[PDB]
């Protein structure tokens, strides 16, 4: 899997080769490759590691489970519209906004964008 | 016919007490009202519920696992006159955005159906000390139809009012969010009453009411009771009823054309809050020059 | 029973649960209202399972290896991880096939890496390569390899996609890494999604630039029929007596060549929507191939599905469909005449995985049996939307039912017959209530088509009217 | 041997003046210092530069080509005492995190190399109203080695100090961020210094100093100058010099012990700031019971 | 910096004015762009003058001037000359000069709170530009019903 | 054998009424037809549906989950004569191309399969004020096989027709888009029909018909009905029927020959629409020269 | 070079392998792969093929020549701020907005986004 980290803080977008399905959840990848996503908790109930993930392949998007913890955190932050929640619940497709500490890397090309700010704003 | 209103303003100027007295005055008219506090401190509903530190939605959700398990009865408590009160709460400082509490509370209330029953007014008490996207959810979204800014003669209060006005115009295109009018709290400044009206017209709005400072409000606070439930015959109660009546029949909903920093400086210089300085000794020692 | 009795029963059952579990389980139970089209107003589905309540769901590994990838016969399916997952799922599913097992077919064989503690600590990416080399050495007639991941694989961080690519480049063999860890999904449905994604990304597109296949306007493919007890076969003949040419079956009695030839057809007949809609939509989007859902349970549904499929084609196909219906009419009429009087008025409660709780209702209706309750294990709300128009009014619906809930529902309602999996068979057979395995057809079948309807009726008659259900009560008690 | 210090304090208690006076005292004491004003308002670095509203890093970045084309000479300006002060600024109040300017300024300064030059003290002036987002970024990262909290006599300042201490203890195990001590700005409260000493004792830290209020500070700020530059011979000048001497000689770095809200109320009730509320008066009004 | 919308009694002119007002409020946050006031061109509609003022106050603005239709403007157009350079002593020139003077000392720069489609419908129904229809024969043949 | 036709015309000359009446005449003539209203305003498809302001494709897409989750039954509604009419709508006036709705609607309809059903005529009602962006998308692509221009007597309608003809000739070599003919809506001009005939001759095409104006059209539209459904026995009804008969039997498809602005002025001067301007009167005023 | 075409019109982003430096200028690639960017001219003076190009590699951005024709068209459309024009003129770095009919593919990973609308709006 190829992950392109983009952010206003980063001078340039960073291309990273990652192993899919590791217990490290794309935070581990960011911390290994020096990408600074704000992670400020250890249980998963804050929104800081909020990122926007774009599937660059389009026809290679993998099915995933949107855990109730991540869904509740995204709804508390306000980045989970009703349509995307329904799509995740019914068709198993990931939403556009994810939490970088609960997002398991899949075997595709992804574009991860963050603002260096907590999830809420 | 529900009129979802919000009351922004700088903290520390007695905004919570004024809001609770206003809501109690509404309830005296038979209007069904609901207070949704948004401060990290649950001080917004301690004079109507007659309680101390009402339990927040964040604390209940944390102790009950998640928000999906919480019950409306625990969160929503009834007070004097039937004004149901809800405190959103807030996260711990170091973790995430501090504005998740209001967003969680609004979602919980709209999912449980608290808004749809019979409410005429739903006042949001938001802390406007810092204007950021966390607490701007009532403005960024279309939840807060009408905004009422609580300001004082102090420069920081205006500054916060101007920041809130700038925030309002940003999202005015998306939804129907307008500034109802500025409210005032008398800090016993001589020019305080005439200073705010000089701002309302410049912002295109109206000062809905100038609230005078009285010792009866403070003596009612130590009783954990609103001044209109404490001494209904007091003139403070009359002025708060006038404020509530004005809030009711307020059809002036305009986009708050924001002033600039220098324009705010000039009016404060004019009204004697701060004195005008010009070509004084700058960058020089007092005894040298 | 009316809607008032059923709701009282539902509340009485839920009274024993802890308050959080009670609140969660209240959403998954409902009383059917056929006038409701949006099931989300009534039933929630595809949610996690409450811990410690003894659910009947499975894992994503069961959904991918056990259900989708398993029936493919010409490929070799490695179970990457410890021995248990591969050992328990070996030959437990009656997906029939034709081949020489161990030479050119490998459905009922268990290939595993057999992880030890030295592989959890030091990884297993070299063991996988050595295993692939040994598989190529010992089984030269295999037409592909699929590495199904077990639970430890994702947790220890093993890169199997890289190994698959390297060894496929080396051996010029199709190697498909499936990340079907058991913890990745709440049930087998995510296993179906993962398996369909693997098929789409590693197998389906091999022959995109090949045009040597002689296509016909009558080419079709059977999708989501896994040939349980021969079911797919009983369907395939019914689709070739109408002149259509079934180019591929997915995946019961399926081969890696039929999967690659599937994009060269004119229509996709999807039997199991739940497990194969993911690939049906992909094929419709990419190759433009339309797809439609058909039901071959019972004579009525079979006739309706054949008429629809014929309507998808020209007049000759419709004439052949009418000929087939006329030919098979007396056969199922005799079966109905013989068995319906015996099975008239009986009440049935079903609980199956994701498709059959609504598909087999038509078969029970044709025998005069009323389904007084149905439910799924891992169905979504696209399945309950389809279900609500099938069940009668005031009939019970459940989702991810527990042992306690199902037992209490059965005790109150007292159905004449119960259809569910092996894990509930003996529980209700000790209660004096006849039980039919609706997963493996109780080692009988097939049940699809007109040939399977006779077997269906015979099995239902032999189980409901067996003289063994009158002897449970001791005469001296 | 660069000392990275951050002065955290809620707005409205004159934190900017105390920070600028302390920086001037350190400059006059043979120390090369730098100021980063993380306040969203540009009030900081105004007395030292003798120029109102120094251009912020955010304004210069939005002026042309974001951060990448921004020169280090445009953002930081030399002021009194040879110090180098740069204003961070903030975004539009409606959009984004209000502390985004802090993050942008710190990342820009690190990449440009404004720290690698021979400096001894770098002071970040940060608001304490909300400890989150970019405001907590210096604490969340290892950018601020020492933290000094500007507190006052009212409840809000002590609550902000408690919140900042919670943020300090949150990241204690990761970095070397420590709470050096508490600085008090006089609100003319009779028992203010003793209350701050008690709060520091409860937080397991020291009150580094107590800054009295006098009209010389107002005369200095109305002339856009520091008290030390205005009158080195004044009493407030040597008070600030003693404060700087204690800051530069400070060695007590401790992970604080945040107190609960009830314990905070205990200090206010004990020191006479807040009256003791009897339980019998609550719920019943006058002239009826 | 300042916008002046030219509108008439016709419904399309308002509709365009409302669309421009909606466009103004979209970018009001970024820069200082405000609606100076609506101008009018007389299409000889009886209620035209009083219709536009009913819009300016509802948009928070002022009708800066109502321009009346005259034949002198049209006869100056065929000369390729402005009416104020053609006949300076004409009353049309006096108007235009009043309009120019008002444009000069115009300090009312407000954000144009946009009206909705139904609100625009109601005022046109009120002023007789279009007649109000209610529960008439709809979906039925005229001779049948 | 589906016939894709697009009626292009500037707003304000009653294009929507003519299109709806022609579609109704085609429906009553045993033809199955579909309407796509590409006008940014929802005026089209109102008389046929007898319902004001049919929900647009853009509004439904913005309602929930964009195009992907949009059902085909939500956008198109059956109307009089068994026709299927769908409104495209437009975006916010300030942002984006005003013809974006046309592109979104056409792409949605192609993917859903609203065309693959047995239809004979698909009419796109498009504005002609500006031929660009999404408005020119049907012409730029091969979505509209035949183009019919609704023209009037004023200069603006003829200029819009000339611009549309320029767009037709621009993409003539790529697709099969051709200008079938010109339709005239009566502005009660005495020489309107002859002027349109002359313009069609200059464009190398035919005037397919001339639609007179009568109060029956106004009575039909004030009752939210088509003239044909209102009164099949009226003269205007058979006029529209003859127009439909000519449209369905039309075989003259030609790449037009756009004329210059001076040649367009020649038609207006020749037919008395615009007076002839003498060169001597220009530059000098009355009562002076 | 890997080019990821993204657009609201496209149901999914499309990944395309392309040969760098061909005379076909990323329009040819789009037309070969079926991506529908609005191209309505043959000389290069309209803005229709306007796209937004994001260099996903960041550390692999190649130097290019911003021709005066493309620069003038971008300035006429309004997608060439002074800072980006100066950067292109001095440091030879490409701007964020490009014209898909004049953009020569380089050996890097690019994300090309269009709105299915002409350049101006
Ligand atoms: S694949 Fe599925 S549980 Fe559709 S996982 Fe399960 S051989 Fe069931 S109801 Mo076992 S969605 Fe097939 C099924 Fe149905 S294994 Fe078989 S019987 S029709
Ligand atoms: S969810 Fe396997 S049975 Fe288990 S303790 Fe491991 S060997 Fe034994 Fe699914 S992949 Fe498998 S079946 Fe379970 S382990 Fe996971
Ligand atoms: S937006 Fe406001 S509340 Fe949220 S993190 Fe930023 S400063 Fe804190
Ligand atoms: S860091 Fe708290 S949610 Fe991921
Ligand atoms: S298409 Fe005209 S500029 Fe590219």
């Amino acid at each position: 899997a190829t992950i392109y980290f983009s952010s206003p803080l980063m001078p340039h977008n960073k291309k990273v080769q990652a192993v899919a399905g590791k217990r490290s959840t794309l935070l581990g990848v960011a911390q290994e490759n020096g990408v600074k996503i704000p992670f400020e908790c250890q249980d998963g109930n804050c929104g800081s590691c909020l990122v926007k993930i774009t599937h660059l392949d389009g026809e290679r998007i993998k099915g995933m489970l949107l855990t109730d913890k991540e869904r509740n955190v995204l709804k508390s932050v306000g980045k989970l519209p009703k349509s995307e929640e329904e799509r995740a619940a019914v068709r198993d497709l990931p939403p556009t906004y994810r939490l970088a500490c609960q997002t398991i890397v899949t075997d595709e090309d992804l574009l991860v964008e963050f603002t260096g700010e907590p999830g809420g704003a | 016919a529900m009129r979802q209103c919000a009351i922004y303003g700088k903290g520390g100027i007695g905004k919570s007490t004024t809001t609770q007295n206003l809501v109690a005055a509404l309830a005296e008219m038979g209007k069904k009202v609901m207070i949704v506090g948004c401060d990290p401190k649950a001080d917004s509903t301690r004079l109507i519920l007659h309680s101390k530190a009402q339990n927040t939605i964040m604390e209940m959700a944390a102790e009950a696992g998640t928000v999906e398990d919480l019950e409306l009865e625990d969160v929503l408590k009834a007070g004097y006159g039937g004004v149901k009160c809800v405190e959103s709460g807030g996260p711990e400082p170091g973790v995430g955005c501090a504005g998740r509490g209001v967003i969680t509370a609004i979602n919980f209330l709209e999912e449980e159906g608290a808004y749809e029953d019979d409410l005429d007014f739903v006042f949001y008490d938001v802390l406007g000390d810092v204007v950021c996207g966390g607490f701007a959810m009532p403005i960024r979204e279309n939840k807060a139809q009408e905004i009422y800014i609580v300001c004082s003669g102090e420069m920081m209060a205006m500054y916060a009012a101007n920041n809130i006005s700038k925030g309002i115009v940003k999202y005015a295109n998306s939804g129907s969010v307008r500034l109802g009018g500025l409210i005032c709290n008398s800090r016993n400044t001589d020019r305080e009453d005439e200073l705010i009206i000089a701002l309302a017209n410049k912002l295109g709005t109206q000062m809905i009411h100038f609230v005078p400072r009285d010792n009866v409000v403070q003596r009612a606070e130590i009783r954990r009771m609103t001044v209109i439930e404490y001494d209904p015959k007091a003139k403070q109660a009359d002025e708060y009823r006038a404020l509530a009546r004005k809030v009711v029949d307020n059809k002036l909903l305009v986009i708050p054309n924001p002033i600039t920093m220098d324009e705010l400086e000039e009016l404060l210089m004019e009204f004697g809050i701060m004195e005008v300085e010009d070509e004084s000794i700058v960058g020089k020692t007092a005894e040298e020059v | 029973m009316s809607r008032e009795e059923v709701e009282s029963l539902i509340q009485e059952v839920l009274e024993v649960y802890p308050e959080k579990a009670r609140k969660d389980r209240n959403k998954h139970l409902a009383v059917n209202d056929p006038a409701v089209t949006q099931s989300k107003k009534c039933i929630i589905s595809n949610k996690k399972s409450q811990p410690g309540l003894m659910t009947i769901r499975g894992c994503a590994y069961a959904g991918s290896k056990g259900v989708v990838w398993g029936p493919i016969k010409d490929m070799i399916h490695i179970s990457h991880g410890p021995v248990g997952c591969g050992q328990y799922s070996r030959a437990g599913r009656r997906n029939y096939y034709i081949g020489t097992t161990g030479v050119n077919a490998f459905v009922t064989m268990n290939f595993t890496s057999d992880f030890q503690e030295k592989d959890i600590v030091f990884g297993g990416d070299k063991k996988l390569a050595k295993l692939i080399d040994e598989v190529e050495t010992l089984f030269p007639l295999n037409k592909g390899i699929s590495v199904q991941s077990e639970c430890p694989i994702g947790l220890i961080g093993d890169d199997i996609e890289s190994v698959s690519k390297v060894k496929g480049a080396e051996l010029s063999k199709t190697i498909v890494p499936v990340r079907c860890e058991g913890f990745r999904g709440v049930s087998q449905s995510l296993g179906h999604h993962i398996a369909n994604d693997a098929v789409r990304d590693w197998v389906l597109g091999k022959r995109d630039e090949d045009t040597t296949f002689a296509s016909t306007p009558y080419d079709v493919a059977i999708i989501g029929d896994y040939n349980i007890g021969g079911d797919a076969w009983s369907s395939r003949i019914l689709l070739e007596e109408m002149g259509l040419r079934c180019v591929a079956q997915w995946s019961g009695d399926g081969s890696i060549s039929e999967i690659e030839l599937t994009p060269k057809v004119k229509l996709n007949l999807v039997h199991c929507y739940r497990s194969m809609n993911y690939i049906s939509r992909h094929m419709e989007e990419k190759y433009g191939i339309p797809w439609m859902e058909y039901n071959f349970f019972g004579p009525t549904k079979t006739i309706e599905s054949l008429r629809a499929i014929a309507a998808k084609f020209d007049e000759s196909i419709q004439k052949k469909c009418e000929e087939v219906i006329a030919k098979y009419k007396p056969e199922w009429e005799a079966v109905v005449a013989k068995y319906r009087p015996r099975l008239e008025g009986k009440r049935v409660m079903l609980y199956i995985g994701g498709l059959r709780p609504r598909h087999v209702i038509g078969a029970y209706e044709d025998l005069g049996m009323e389904v007084v309750g149905t439910g799924y294990e891992f169905a979504h709300n696209d399945d309950y939307d389809r279900t609500m128009k099938e069940m009668g009014d005031s009939t019970l619906l459940y989702d991810d039912v527990t042992g306690y809930e199902f037992e209490e529902f059965v005790k109150r309602i007292k159905p004449d017959l119960i259809g569910s999996g092996i894990k509930e068979k003996f529980i209700f057979q000790k209660m004096g209530i006849p039980f039919r395995e609706m997963h493996s057809w109780d080692y009988s079948g097939p049940y699809h088509g007109f040939d399977g309807f006779a077997i269906f009726a015979r099995d239902m008659d032999m189980t409901l009217n067996n003289p063994c259900w009158k002897k449970l009560q001791a005469p001296w008690e």
